[PDB]
């Protein structure tokens, strides 16, 4: 509930694999947010995406709502987010840029899978922190 | 800062109310937007120097 | 009592276990890979991997990092025992098939 | 064929030299 930083439904326009066999760069425009655009690299053998399909895209922190320092998966029966999402990535917002007055772009790297999210009014929701989950469901 | 309508304090200010912060009239929205876009801390400048 | 076969590498070992490097002499990819697979099938193990540091040495460093449940030594012991049980299963199946034919 | 030799023959050569 309070851990989702961004949430929108996107209509995919283009899915081009550029010299790739499992990663595509999808282009999607928002629904009812005419200014919000989305460019996203997706593993399409885990989450296949076709041109003109509806994607519910959510950005959240704290997906699950020791000093071992190595990431440990949550328990199998854990009531967490991503139960209702088909594709989840973990990355970091490393760049905020202005594309025009009242319009900014946010850049995420999910281990090299890049996402560029564009919009206007998200200033109290999107930050430059490691905690950023991308949740996509068809 | 000035493209957001608020004051771009390139030059130091000099007035009677120079003590008060010039971002009080801003309604907490473009402040966090500007901090989202450019946020240059004193520690960062000193480390760069 | 072979005190030279397997050695805990103290420099590459965490406090209170859960992370360790073991140096095993006269062993190579054969045991290293099978042991690594079996150990990785342990839910407590978060990092298993071996390396042969140099071809000129009959030597093998296997790395185990666990969570807080068990130690790297216990993970290695469980992996070795599970490798033995796997080999027993294979031997029994092969023997019964050979006898039947 | 189809006859076990490992069961009946003690493996001496498998001992570590």
């Amino acid at each position: 509930m309070s851990n989702t930083l961004f949430d929108d439904i996107f209509q995919v326009s283009e899915v081009d694999p550029g010299r790739y066999n499992k990663v595509c760069r999808i282009e999607a425009a928002s629904t009812t947010q005419d200014q919000c655009k989305l460019t996203l690299d997706i593993n399409v053998e885990l989450f296949p995406v076709a041109a003109q399909d509806s994607l519910t895209v959510t950005i959240a922190s704290s997906l699950n709502l020791s000093a071992t320092r190595s990431w440990r998966p949550p328990q199998a029966g854990d009531r967490s987010l991503a139960d209702d999402y088909d594709y989840v990535m973990y990355g970091t917002a490393y760049k905020f840029e202005e594309v025009s007055k009242d319009l900014i772009a946010v850049y995420y790297s999910f281990g090299g899978l890049l996402m560029r999210l564009e919009g206007n009014y998200r200033n109290l929701n999107n930050l430059k922190q490691e905690n950023a989950y991308l949740l996509i469901r068809r | 800062r000035k493209s957001r309508g608020m004051l771009g304090l390139l030059e130091p200010p000099a007035k009677e109310l120079q003590g008060i912060d010039p971002d009080e009239t801003v309604p907490d929205n473009v402040k966090t937007s500007v901090s989202q876009l450019y946020r240059i801390s004193e520690k960062s400048v000193r480390k760069f120097l | 009592p072979d005190r030279e076969k397997i050695k805990l590498l103290t420099q590459a070992t965490s406090e209170d276990g859960t992370s360790a490097s073991f140096q095993i002499v006269e062993e190579d990819h054969t045991l290293g890979n099978a042991l690594r697979y079996v150990i990785m099938k342990n839910p407590d193990v978060e990092f298993c991997g071996y390396s042969i540091p140099h071809p000129s040495e009959n030597l093998l460093n296997i790395r185990i990092q666990t969570y807080g449940e068990t130690t790297a030594v216990d993970a290695l012991q469980k992996g070795l025992k599970d490798l033995m049980d796997l080999c027993d299963v294979v031997e029994s199946k092969f023997t019964e098939k050979i006898k039947s034919m | 064929v189809s006859r076990d030799t490992w069961n009946t023959k003690n493996m001496r050569s498998l001992e570590p030299p």
